[PDB]
This record gives C-alpha cells, sequence and structure tokens, in this order.
C-alpha cells in the first residue's frame, strides 16, 4: 500500500510537468490512453459533424484563490470530469468506435449534448457564500452552461465550517442544493438539505487545471513526499512495533517453551536414572 | 527410541493441528459459497469501513440503539445475484452504503451525537418520503426490463425504504439484456407532457442517466456509465463461474497443499506404528532376555 502511496504521489509530480508536455502524460489522470485519444478525435473531425469535446475537467481551471476547495469541488462534480460531450447519436457512435480503437479502459461518460449559451442568473444561490461557478474558471461559456445543466454547480455553496453550513441549508436558502465544507486534506464533508450530512473521502488523482505553477502542488508536494516517506515509515513501524509487541509475546513463550523443554529433559534425565537404577548389581546373595 | 517417538507423534499430532487448523479454514470456505456468515468481517477490507465496524459495534454493545440505529447497505442488503449487486453498487454512492440508518427524528437526537462524537461515520434518517413506482411493473416489462432495481434485492425493509429515498432504486428500471437503440431513443424521447418516463434506466452493462435541462428549451441529454463489478452488497459472491475463477482456483492449490501435508502426517502415523512394531519386537526381545 505504502509502496504504491509514494509512487503515485511522484508521478503526479512528473504529470504536472507534462501540463505542457513529457514522458510521463499529464492527461493521464483521465486515462493512459487519453492523449492517444485526443490525436485520433482531431484527424478524424471531418468525419464528425460536431468534433466530441473532452474530457470536460481539461477545459475547466479553479480560479485564483479557490484552491483549498480544488479536491472538494472535484469530488462534487467527478461525474462530469471525465465525459465527453457529442453533438448527436451520429458522432456518439463514432466516438465508441474510436474509443474502442484507442484501447480506453477508463469508464467514460458520453453526454449527447448541443452546445448552447444561456442566461442561469436567475438559478444562481443566493447568499454570501461563493458557489462552485465562481471558484471554476471555463475555456468557453457553452462549457459553464453545460456544467450548470450537469451538476447544477450554481446551486453548489462553498462553507469552510461544517456547522455554519448545516445551519445555512437549515434555514432552506433560494436556490441552493448542497453545501461544501472542508474536514482534512483527504476528506470533506456533503451537506443536502441541512439534514443529510455525507463524509466524502477525495479523490487522489486531480482532474481539474489548477493556475497555480505545476512546480507549486508538485514541489510543495517534493517535501510532502518528505511527509510521504514520513507517512510510510509510520505506518510500517506502527504495525512493525505492534509485530515487535507480538513477537515479544512469541519470544516470551519461547522462553516458557524452552522452561518447559529444560523440565522435560531433567525428567528424560530422572527416568533414565530410574532405569539405571532398575539394572543395578543386587549384592542379597550373602544376605540371604 | 520412546521419547524420539514421543517427539515423532508430538510433532506429527503439532502438524496434524496446523493440518487440522487448515481443515477448519477449507471447510469454512467451501461452505461460505454462500453469502458471508458473518458481515462483520466485509468492514475490516478497508480502513475507511474500521470506523463504521467501531459505531456498528457501539450500537451492539448498547440496547436502547439497537432497534433505532440499523446496521449499514453493505451488511443488510443482498442481490438475488451478482449482476443485481453490481448494479445497486453503482446506483447508491459509497457514503450511503457504509451510512447507518436512524429510524426517526428522537432517535437521531438522542443517539446521534455519542456516536458522530466518538466515531467519524455517516448517518441517513428514515423520512415519510412516499417510495411508490412511477409506472407498475407490467408497463416495465412491456418496455423490455425485468423490474426495478428495488425487486431485485432483499434485507432490512427499513434499510431498503432508506435507499429508496436516498438512491431511487424503486424507480430505476433494470435490464440483463442491451436495450436496441430504438427501444432506447423511445425512453429518452419525452412524453407529450414533456416529462421524461424514467431518470435512470439500467440495460446490459449500462446506466444510462437521462437529464433534462431544468433551463432553456427543457433539452433532453443522455449520459451513459459502464457498470463496475464489486464484491459489496453481493449477495452472491462473485457469482458463480468467476467465485470458482478465483476461489475454486485458489482454495484449491491450498487444499492439495492441505492433502499434502494430511497424507505427510498419516506417514507419519505409520512410521509411529512401525516404530510401535519396533518397539514391540524390542519388548518382546526384552521378555525373552527377561526368561533368559
Amino acid at each position: 500500500e505504502l509502496r504504491t502511496i509514494s509512487r503515485s504521489i511522484q508521478n503526479k509530480k512528473v504529470e504536472l510537468q507534462n501540463i505542457a508536455k513529457g514522458n510521463d502524460t499529464f492527461l493521464m489522470n483521465f486515462d493512459r490512453n487519453m492523449d492517444r485519444l485526443l490525436r485520433t478525435i482531431e484527424q478524424r473531425k471531418n468525419e464528425f459533424e460536431t468534433p466530441a469535446i473532452g474530457p470536460l475537467g481539461s477545459l475547466v481551471t479553479i480560479r485564483k484563490g479557490f484552491e483549498k476547495w480544488t479536491r472538494s469541488i472535484q469530488r462534487a462534480i467527478s461525474s462530469s470530469l471525465n465525459a465527453f460531450v457529442v453533438s448527436n447519436p451520429k458522432d456518439n457512435r463514432l466516438f465508441r468506435d474510436i474509443m474502442r480503437s484507442c484501447g480506453i479502459r477508463s469508464n467514460i461518460p458520453i453526454v449527447t449534448y448541443c452546445l448552447s449559451q444561456f442566461d442561469y442568473s436567475k438559478g444562481r444561490a443566493h447568499g454570501n457564500y461563493p458557489t462552485i461557478v465562481d471558484a471554476l474558471e471555463f475555456s468557453k461559456p457553452e462549457i459553464e452552461c453545460l456544467f450548470v445543466d450537469l451538476s447544477r454547480i450554481e446551486r453548489i455553496v462553498l462553507i469552510e465550517d461544517k456547522n455554519e453550513a448545516r445551519n445555512f441549508l437549515q434555514r432552506n436558502p433560494v436556490n441552493v442544493n448542497m453545501a461544501l465544507s472542508l474536514r482534512d486534506r483527504r476528506s470533506g464533508f456533503q451537506l443536502s438539505g441541512g439534514y443529510r450530512l455525507d463524509t466524502v473521502t477525495y479523490q487522489d488523482k486531480i482532474r481539474l487545471k489548477v493556475n497555480s505553477s505545476s512546480d507549486n502542488g508538485t514541489q510543495y508536494l517534493k517535501d510532502l513526499i518528505e511527509q510521504e516517506t514520513k507517512e510510510l515509515q509510520n505506518i510500517r513501524d506502527r504495525y512493525e512495533e505492534k509485530l515487535s509487541e507480538v513477537r515479544s509475546r512469541l519470544k516470551e513463550i519461547d522462553g516458557r517453551l524452552k522452561s518447559t523443554k529444560n523440565e522435560m529433559r531433567k525428567t528424560n534425565f530422572r527416568m533414565t536414572e530410574l532405569k539405571m537404577n532398575v539394572g543395578k548389581v543386587v549384592d542379597t546373595g550373602i544376605l540371604n | 527410541e520412546i521419547r524420539d517417538l514421543i517427539s515423532e507423534i508430538d510433532a506429527k499430532a503439532n502438524a496434524i493441528n496446523h493440518e487440522m487448523r487448515s481443515i477448519q479454514r477449507q471447510a469454512e470456505s467451501k461452505t461460505k459459497s454462500l453469502t458471508t456468515t458473518d458481515k462483520i468481517g466485509i468492514l475490516n477490507q478497508d480502513q475507511d469501513l474500521k470506523e463504521v465496524r467501531d459505531a456498528v459495534l457501539m450500537v451492539r454493545e448498547h440496547p436502547e440503539m439497537k432497534d433505532k440505529i440499523l446496521e449499514p447497505p453493505i451488511m443488510t442488503v443482498s442481490a438475488i445475484n451478482a449482476q443485481f449487486a453490481a448494479y445497486l453498487a453503482q446506483c447508491v454512492d459509497y457514503n450511503t452504503s457504509k451510512a447507518l440508518t436512524v429510524v426517526d427524528s428522537d432517535s437521531y437526537k438522542l443517539f446521534a451525537n455519542p456516536i458522530l462524537d466518538k466515531f467519524k461515520v455517516n448517518l441517513r434518517e428514515l423520512s415519510s418520503a412516499d417510495t411508490t413506482p412511477p409506472v407498475p411493473a407490467e408497463t416495465v416489462r412491456d418496455l423490455g426490463f425485468e423490474g426495478y432495481l428495488s425487486d431485485f434485492i432483499t434485507g432490512d425493509k427499513r434499510v431498503m425504504k432508506m435507499l429508496c429515498q436516498t438512491s431511487k432504486i424503486h424507480t430505476i428500471p433494470v435490464s440483463r439484456r442491451e436495450l436496441t437503440p430504438a427501444q432506447i431513443k423511445k425512453l429518452i424521447t419525452p412524453r407529450p407532457n414533456g416529462k421524461i418516463l424514467f431518470k435512470r434506466i439500467i440495460h446490459g452493462n449500462r446506466l444510462v442517466d437521462i437529464k433534462q435541462s431544468a433551463y432553456g428549451s427543457k433539452q433532453v441529454f443522455p449520459t451513459d456509465v459502464s457498470i463496475k463489478q464489486t464484491n459489496f452488497y453481493q449477495g452472491s459472491i462473485m457469482s458463480n463461474e468467476q467465485k470458482i475463477r478465483i476461489e475454486n482456483e485458489i482454495i484449491n492449490l491450498k487444499n492439495e497443499y492441505n492433502d499434502r501435508k494430511s497424507t505427510l502426517d498419516a506417514l507419519s502415523n505409520q512410521k509411529s506404528g512401525y516404530r510401535h512394531e519396533l518397539s514391540e519386537l524390542a519388548s518382546k526381545n526384552d521378555d525373552i532376555n527377561r526368561e533368559a
């Protein structure tokens, strides 16, 4: 398990290097063959009435100031980030054949949707808290409208404190379906209706662009691989301290086993003495 | 020779003790082809499920909580086959799958704080919401589905009602066969009232979410997701052939190891008999020497 952890950390580090280009490919967060799939779509674009657009997470960037919310937002819209958009059922069939030829193994959602810009101002959450829409930057306005339809991002508010988020939702705020709250770096809270509180583990792989330089995260995670070697050592030796306690129990019972072996060898010596005594010369003939 | 035989038979019986331990394990494995006897072991598979196990142990230890807080769906719910188990695991979110079910609002006020203070577990309250399916099961069969996802699962009725309220499993038609593109196109087309018949459908190995935009021209767009295999919610553990493909193959290699161990210890038993014969012959020679 810990080998997998440090290794995934390092591959993520070299993937942010590939944000521009490189060896370990950055798009690997969606699928290992994602670079091949996108090149094949571009090569066959003339066969599509409208070329397939995706993966959607590559067209979405976290706005500056919302970096702390990246994993919580990604968990909320995780179904949409891996998706590809096709305008019609014919392009959907052509795209599925290209996915099969490219050897994609990841489950990729295909959304058949005609990209359109529409006014969603009436649907925005009313409150002093920023929404997922305010936290994100979209490559095109039609992609922003698509996330509003698929994930209702305009109705998801970001509230740091769990109790404040619960109290806000209990007041039935206009146009709010869910509140995201922070717990730790590996997990967060998703609150719906003010009564439902779900503790959600964050996915290890990031599928949203972050406006922070790759070195920020990778090298802050270089000191964080220093901290992850800390993680490996800690877990391994706490289990090994557990192992040490149980093997000291083993050595205690072995000394008890050694003490029993010494008792048994002494009994064997005593029975050997008994049989030695049985077979001894008898000097009772003169006595008789 | 007798003390050597004592050590030999003690070691033979120690090997027999290990062999008997292996017998208990393989006997348990063969009889464990059907649903797991205890589900407290399902919670030992992942670190995130250990806190849920400790919360379930606390609910089992306190008699006042036993009928007010129910064990998570991953332990109490089982699908009739492995394929319906995969369909259920794809439809129910993992946090709801591991959530304890609270029966009423008073039970939530009395027992939620003691559990939430000690364990980071999710709680789901049972509501009065109606769980009637959107169309009769006959109409669902006419459309090419075997039934609703709720019809192919068994478990505590209160936990199943919670899954029906949170995940709407009673509204999801399911077919193990893939539907034809013409059947799927009929299901996606909104009725003259502008409403789609099913928001989510399962056919073959695919889950199709039919979404109608709340904004603009109310465009209807399907989202298709491949269903992943699951070992959870599995009343039928790894189907039958798949279970044999893993369990039988590995457990029977271990079973041939067990047979070898037992036969080796039976050969140690034969050697003890040969040592016994030799000891009996030596005792007969000792009796002849005593007569001499």
